[PDB]
């Protein structure tokens, strides 16, 4: 009896650097043509990644010989990343390697 | 050409786009649905389970003082959910698996039914896989049928 | 040697010293006679192992 | 070589003997998916070796740091700069010939006078 | 050497080929495998020419192969003793036909 | 780190020169016997014989390691489900878990824990063990064929120097472990006997 | 390398078996751990 | 000889978790034939996946180690030959300055 | 000598012009081995032997 | 600065080395010095500090180790050992 509420939802998503990844547990998307463009919230202007326009066989779902409630998303039609501004982010690379233990 | 000493007082001498706006959904369907990827190596363009079949269902399938072996939770809950996920009908057959290598730093673009997104992690990733399609099996043959 | 391209069998690569005793050698060149001086040390202390033991 | 694969199974491809209509097809023991052979052969051996003599020539090779290089003319391209190396086939029996990277045409000709 | 036959050139490369021992495979370049329709008629057009020639109920599997003329002409041999001891190293049930 | 093991992966490539049986068996750790590797991808868990090539040789256009590749994969004819490989495998080696329900997860147990200690030692990156396997072979076909010279051991690259920091450290890790046994025996005496 | 060993490895060694832990029944029952922390030289 | 020295070994996970943020495609996620040309990413002997413009990354590479921002220690070698680039940052190399 | 030390560079250079053709001549796959030895075989041969009778 | 790297031996597979600095990196007679090799190559990477490093404490001592028979630098490595001196000041 599993749940499918669309299962073709779209979703774009993104491998992101640590510092990015870590701050997230909004954004304004500036689409350029294929010049693809990202407007970050308020601090610097990241543009997306062309990973792979076309992803197939990959579907989201969520879970709530036993099973649970299960429903599903959709579909990721464009795999994106994060275009990392940029020489403060070339600089937090560089001091993000420079960390010590006690 | 031989060595020196002396050089040493030279140095002396030298001397249209759509911004959608975002929150994270509420934390308490968090804590009792979890979200992951789910994933198919069919081939096919879609594989869709719509078309797959009905009904669908998917699930996994006196002593003293002692020295244990230790882990961490996360992994001693997981080494306890080693059965596979398993989807049929009561013949097409699907099982999925544990990737673990693109679980972790991932939040999804749910672009929900208002153009606006809700955010959201993905806890785990399943790889599913069209098995026994074809139907062919000889698990207990194997073992004699490898001396011809 | 690093010193060297690939594919080269000219005698000085391969291990040709061409200058002598009198006038010392290049490092390339000096490096090389060191095996080849190496080897008989080792065949040396080999005859004294093997040499010795058939006699007896 | 060059054996085709099943289509929602994607195995590999043994011959079956169509004599009824006189050919050769295709079976995947997986599942039946059967088609014809591509080519009246079968199975070649090919006792010496032919290929990849040639490897490692990308868009990248002639940039590396440590080959020897040389100054004759790629044929096609009558630009005389290129970069060689020796045979790839780390075999002894091979001889000695030379092969050569233009980095006009990115032709690459060997430094053989018996046959071109 | 033979003692009459010594310090005789073209003599003692009569003996070399007597006792240096000659594998097939060491001229052979590579090895077909075919299926061809009909025993006598082959699809590829070089054996069709042969097959006549020794001609003027079989498989129709085909086994071809290819040698070098060099190593064959350094221990220079012909197929005709080929076949026959290939014909008579199994039996006269593997039809065998060489070129020439 | 950790208990430093010395477990030595080997891949047997067996059968000899022009003779048949040209088949590569592998050896994993703490299994009576040794076991062709096709199985291994299966049981890692790839199914199809077009994906094992994949894994191994990295290039279509070649065969001629596809060629040497060809009586192995019918080796493997034989199964044809991950599942039956691995409950296969644990009964190659120590088959003493009893329940059958508790002898095919002993496999996954091996290939998760045993099997290759570096690149992971955790769940879920069978995928990426298969490729080490998969590019291991890779060389093995490689130095068959001929391609690449017999790999000089005696190549300083290869080797490493241990001094008085790791060769303390290696000593002081047992001389630790010792320690806490031996805690652990008064730990267990105590709660055994309500003492002190 | 004794440096090295001494200021960073001697601390990881600690960590890897830091915990071990003891329990035994009762009629709820109890449970026993032992935990290591930081390493300190004279 | 006079100048060596010995490596002590260092953290790996700055390189790796650089390299994931500079196009090292993930293994896990590798199609061969769909990326014939690969560059196979090792370090010390153990692969993380594959790249594809090995060239860009190399001497970035090296420039880090230069800039001081990759210990100097840490040796890496690009074999182009075999379309494979390695890393190492074990305890116990051999290595003499240059 | 001065006049010995030049002529023995001449007996050294011409060496490497009889090293320096065998070595073309095997790139052109020219240079024929007898029979019972490979063609690098034979290369080395000639290479070896005109080295050692260059410094005798 | 970034002006000398560390190179093991892995690292000098894929490197071109230079021996003397402006014996070679420039472009381009006594015969009682040593006939050395030329730089026709171009494309070097590294270039040896000083070639004389290439021994190790004992052999260093060896005055023109270059003029002599290589055994007899291993010999007198190993005299060299057993060379009765001053071992400490204290
Ligand atoms: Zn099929
Ligand atoms: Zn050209």
């Amino acid at each position: 009896d599993l749940d499918l509420e669309r299962s073709n939802r779209q979703v774009w998503l993104v491998r992101l650097p640590m510092f990015l990844a870590e701050k997230w547990r909004l954004g304004k998307i500036r689409i350029n043509k294929s010049k693809i463009t990202l407007l970050l919230n308020e601090p610097h202007e990241y543009d997306l990644e062309l990973t792979k326009k076309v992803v197939e066989n990959e579907y989201v779902f969520t879970e709530q010989t036993i099973p649970k409630k299960t429903a599903i998303v959709g579909t990721v039609c464009h795999e994106c990343q994060v275009m990392p501004y940029h020489k403060i982010v070339e600089q937090r690379r560089n001091i993000v390697k420079l960390n010590n233990k006690e | 050409f031989i060595k020196r000493d002396r050089m040493r007082r030279n140095f002396l001498r030298m001397r249209e786009y759509n911004e959608f706006p975002l929150r994270a959904i509420p934390k308490e369907d968090l804590e009792n649905m979890r979200t992951h990827l789910l994933k198919f190596q069919s081939k096919k363009k879609i594989n869709p389970v719509t078309d797959f079949h009905l009904p669908v269902r998917l699930h996994r399938k006196r002593k003293t003082r002692q020295l244990k072996v230790l882990d961490e939770n996360a992994k001693k809950l997981r080494f306890e959910e080693f059965y596979p996920w398993v989807m049929e009908d009561f013949y097409n057959t699907w099982v999925g698996s544990y990737e673990a290598g693109n679980s972790d730093s991932y939040v999804l673009l749910s672009v929900e039914d208002d153009g606006s997104f809700t955010m959201i992690p993905a806890d785990k990733v399943y790889k599913f896989t069209a098995r026994n399609k074809y139907a062919t099996l000889t698990i207990d043959e194997a073992e004699k049928r490898m001396d011809k | 040697l690093p010193h060297f391209s690939k594919d080269d069998y000219s005698p000085e690569s391969k291990g040709f010293v061409e200058n002598s005793y009198l006038r010392g050698l290049t490092p390339q060149e000096f490096f090389f006679h060191a095996m080849g001086g190496r080897e008989g040390l080792i065949d040396t202390a080999v005859k004294t192992a093997e040499t010795g033991y058939i006699q007896r | 070589t060059t054996f085709r694969f099943c289509r929602d199974c994607n195995n590999m491809l043994y011959p079956r003997e169509d004599k009824e209509n006189n050919r050769l097809l295709f079976e995947c023991r997986t599942c039946s998916y059967v088609e014809e052979a591509g080519s009246p052969l079968v199975y070649r051996h090919e006792l010496i070796t032919n290929i990849g003599e040639t490897a490692g020539v990308v868009q990248d090779i002639g940039s590396d740091p440590t080959l020897p290089r040389s100054d004759r003319e790629c044929p096609k391209c009558h630009s005389r700069e290129n970069v060689f190396f020796q045979s790839q086939q780390r075999r002894k029996d091979t001889s000695m010939v030379l092969f050569f990277v233009c980095l006009s045409c990115s032709h690459i000709f060997t430094s053989d006078q018996k046959n071109k | 050497l033979e003692p009459g036959h010594a310090a005789d050139q073209e003599q003692a490369k009569l003996i070399r080929s007597a006792i240096e021992h000659t594998t097939l495979k060491s001229v052979t370049i590579a090895s077909e495998i075919y299926y061809d329709p009909d025993p006598r008629s082959t699809v590829i057009p070089e054996d069709e020419e042969i097959i006549q020639l020794h001609f003027s109920q079989q498989s129709p599997w085909l086994l071809r192969l290819e040698l070098d003329r060099a190593a064959m002409n350094d221990k220079d041999l012909t197929m005709g003793q080929v076949g026959e001891r290939i014909k008579q190293t199994f039996k006269n049930d593997l039809f065998v036909i060489w070129s020439e | 780190k950790g208990s430093r093991f010395i477990s030595t992966l080997q891949v047997k490539l067996y059968g000899r020169e022009g003779s048949s049986a040209r088949t590569i068996k592998a050896t994993l750790p703490y299994i009576k016997q040794d076991i062709p590797i096709v199985i291994i991808f299966r049981a890692l868990g790839i199914i199809p014989d077009g994906e094992i090539l994949e894994h191994i040789c990295y290039d279509v256009n070649d065969w001629q390691m596809l060629e040497m590749l060809k009586p192995c994969v019918e080796d493997g004819f034989v199964i044809q489900d991950r599942e039956t490989a691995l409950d296969f495998i644990g009964r190659r080696g120590t088959a003493l878990g009893i329940k059958k329900e508790k002898r095919i997860q002993y496999a996954k147990d091996i290939l998760q824990k045993e099997f290759l200690p570096h690149i992971t030692q955790l769940e879920g990156f069978e995928s990426r063990k298969a490729f080490f396997l998969g590019y291991m072979i890779n060389r093995l076909l490689l130095c068959a064929l001929d391609r690449k010279d017999q790999d000089d051991r005696d190549h300083f690259g290869k080797k490493r120097l241990d001094l008085a920091g790791p060769l303390l450290a290696q000593l002081f890790k047992t001389l630790f472990k010792k320690l806490t046994k031996d805690i652990f025996r008064y730990m267990q005496r105590t709660v055994e006997e309500a003492h002190d | 390398s004794f440096n090295q060993f001494v200021d960073y490895t001697l601390q990881d060694i600690i960590c890897e078996d830091s915990t071990l832990i003891l329990e035994q029944l009762a009629q709820i029952s109890r449970k026993y751990e032992i935990s290591f922390g930081k390493i300190y030289v004279t | 000889s006079l100048m060596s020295c010995i490596s002590v070994g260092t953290d790996p996970m700055p390189i790796i978790t650089f390299l994931s943020e500079w196009g090292m495609e993930p293994l896990e996620d590798y199609v061969p034939h769909q990326s014939p040309d690969a560059t196979r990413v090792f370090v010390n002997g153990v692969w993380h996946g594959v790249h594809r413009n090995p060239a860009r990354l190399m001497e970035t590479l090296r420039t880090l180690r230069r800039k001081g921002d990759i210990n100097p220690e840490v040796s890496m070698i690009r074999d182009i030959r075999e379309k494979e680039l390695k890393i190492f940052t074990d305890a116990g190399r051999v290595y003499r300055p240059l | 000598d001065g006049p010995t030390m030049r002529e023995i560079t001449e007996t050294i250079a011409e060496a490497k012009k009889k090293v320096l053709d065998v070595t073309k001549e095997a790139q052109a796959n020219l240079l024929t081995a007898k029979h019972g030895m490979t063609l690098r075989e034979s290369f080395e041969d000639n290479v070896v032997r005109f080295l050692n009778e260059a410094r005798d | 600065e970034g002006l000398v790297e560390y190179i093991d031996a892995e690292e000098e597979e894929s490197i071109l080395i230079a021996m003397q600095p402006e014996d070679l990196e420039p472009a381009e007679v006594d015969p009682a010095k040593r006939i050395r090799v030329s730089h026709h190559a171009t494309t070097f990477t590294h270039c040896e500090i000083h070639p004389s490093m290439i021994l190790g404490v004992a052999a260093s001592i060896i005055p023109f180790p270059d003029h002599n028979q290589s055994p007899r630098n291993t010999y007198q490595s190993a005299m060299g050992k057993q060379a009765m001196g001053v071992f400490l000041t204290n």
